[PDB]
């Protein structure tokens, strides 16, 4: 559960975000596939060399997915109802990885809005990111 | 890993009494059931639609006989998890890509299919030297991922 | 979500558990101290010695709670109201113990019920707890 | 931990820069923030009814330097975080009863704070230096737990 703040810090970190959302959503899997190098197991597909237009598509479509999660934070179940099928039935990604992506657009947002990233907003992207995660996962079984 | 006497003598006794084939296909078949995202990995093996189907189903318990098979040969070399399975590590990550996490599971899985086939004789220190061991052996196979 | 046929598996088997349900809660502690060492680190005021009564009295506390849970699957946020405030106000219990002790209390569950503890009952049960552990730890931030 | 000697130095490049006090009540506070539960060793502390009295809490900047102080200390040694840590790592377990989760939540608020701090300077290449050392020290503090 996102308080009413939480979601006022979210929308106005994320605003910040705003057209970046695609690079730093490129960045943040750029930074999870480094730190966390088993996240890599779900994308042996793709040609994960940085830059590569897959992680650029990737990295977009992750973003606008955010986007789309703040845009309708008070009824995200419902707005990532397709992502959420698509997880728990074709891409079936273990839900131990989610937190650690979490924490790589945490990362990628600290050091990209030096203004904004309070303690506060922190606390309040780091719910939301929770939440995110737990709607994604929520139809797993 | 670090095991002591008791707990060594705990795991050696409890495993001479397992049947493998068996216990492999449970572990296998009830993986597939509780963490049905692992089903993943096996797209070839037929229907896994209903637990009745995973657990009848004879790929899953020829593959869960060959796994646990491995499982028990870390047993015996109990003393360089690390060594005897980066083969296995190693093919587990390039050819499989089978996030390690799904090894976590299998071994928290192996653990209810023991507490369960011998119920109470798999007491508490048991229960706490096999975690030792599932631990060791998820770390021993996760160990050469890249 | 717990499917009316994960509900008919929980109450089934919580069914079986009777009045050894606190028995159950303290073996399913002993477990996890014996398995999980760091859960120790939330009773150092307490004998966590084999056979120790406060373990026990604890265990019982527990299973009621389960019990409880149980007679109100449809509505456990509610009837734990009391129990998610004080694990996140007062004990503070990191959420990660939560798996631990769902897990000790599955293998409590497998020793105890031979019968009852089928694949598809192991995996309603394990919903369940997931659930508990979710409700327990929702009031946390 | 394994660090190739490059990212030994990324390590050691960029933590020349950090002030050890500023970060140390940053990440404190930020934790005590972020994760509420870890303020329950903190009673004696005072107010910590807000983030903004969390930050400004004096006892919490106070504890943020000695366990950063620590910290620092033990990259001189990432070859032997272990022993480094063995006896802070038994007071934790003993005397102070401290989950070693809190460790892991406060190597991620760590790497948050690191990435606030340096902008762009802390790349991708950089986070997995850093999030190695993280778990390293994590795993240290917590190897003498029983
Ligand atoms: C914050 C959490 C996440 C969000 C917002 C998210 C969102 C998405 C979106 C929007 C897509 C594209 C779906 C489509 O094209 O219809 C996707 C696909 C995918 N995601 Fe998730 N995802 C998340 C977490 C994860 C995690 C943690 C992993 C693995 C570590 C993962 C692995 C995948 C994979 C492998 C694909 C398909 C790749 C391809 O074949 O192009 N996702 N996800
Ligand atoms: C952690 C204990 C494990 C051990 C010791 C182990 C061992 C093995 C061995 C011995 C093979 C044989 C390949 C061959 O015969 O050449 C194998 C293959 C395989 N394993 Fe594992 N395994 C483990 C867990 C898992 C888990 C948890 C999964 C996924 C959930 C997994 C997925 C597979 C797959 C997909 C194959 C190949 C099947 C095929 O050719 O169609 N393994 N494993
Ligand atoms: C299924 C999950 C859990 C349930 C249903 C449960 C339930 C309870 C109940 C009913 C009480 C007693 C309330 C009172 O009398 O004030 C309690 C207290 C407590 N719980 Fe939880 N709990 C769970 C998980 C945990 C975990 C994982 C831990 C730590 C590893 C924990 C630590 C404690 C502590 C330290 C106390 C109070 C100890 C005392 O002063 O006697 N709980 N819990
Ligand atoms: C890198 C991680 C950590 C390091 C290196 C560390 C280091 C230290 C050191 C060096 C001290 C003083 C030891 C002494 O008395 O000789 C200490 C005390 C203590 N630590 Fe930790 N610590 C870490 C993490 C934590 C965390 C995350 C918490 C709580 C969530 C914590 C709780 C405490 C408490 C409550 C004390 C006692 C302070 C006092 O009594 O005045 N520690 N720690």
């Amino acid at each position: 559960v996102l308080s009413p703040a939480d979601k006022t810090n979210v929308k106005a970190a994320w605003g910040k975000v705003g057209a970046h959302a695609g690079e730093y959503g490129a960045e943040a899997l750029e930074r999870m596939f480094l730190s966390f190098p088993t996240t890599k197991t779900y994308f042996p597909h793709f040609d994960l060399s940085h830059g590569s237009a897959q992680v650029k598509g990737h990295g977009k479509k992750v973003a606008d997915a955010l986007t789309n999660a703040v845009a309708h934070v008070d009824d995200m179940p419902n707005a990532l109802s397709a992502l959420s099928d698509l997880h728990a039935h074709k891409l079936r990604v273990d839900p131990v990885n989610f937190k650690l992506l979490s924490h790589c657009l945490l990362v990628t947002l600290a050091a990209h809005l030096p203004a904004e990233f309070t303690p506060a907003v922190h606390a309040s992207l780091d719910k939301f990111l929770a939440s995110v995660s737990t709607v994604l996962t929520s139809k797993y079984r | 890993v670090h095991l002591t006497p008791e707990e060594k003598s705990a795991v050696t006794a409890l495993w001479g009494k397992v049947n493998v084939d068996e216990v492999g296909g449970e572990a296998l078949g009830r993986l597939l059931v509780v963490y049905p995202w692992t089903q993943r990995f096996f797209e070839s093996f037929g229907d896994l639609s209903t637990p009745d189907a995973v657990m009848g189903n004879p790929k899953v318990k020829a593959h869960g006989k060959k796994v646990l098979g491995a499982f028990s040969d870390g047993l015996a070399h109990l003393d360089n998890l690390k060594g005897t399975f980066a083969t296995l590590s190693e093919l587990h990550c390039d050819k499989l890509h089978v996030d390690p996490e799904n090894f976590r599971l299998l071994g928290n899985v192996l653990v209810c299919v023991l507490a369960h086939h011998f119920g109470k004789e798999f007491t508490p220190p048991v229960q706490a030297a096999y975690q030792k061991v599932v631990a060791g052996v998820a770390n021993a196979l996760a160990h050469k991922y890249h």
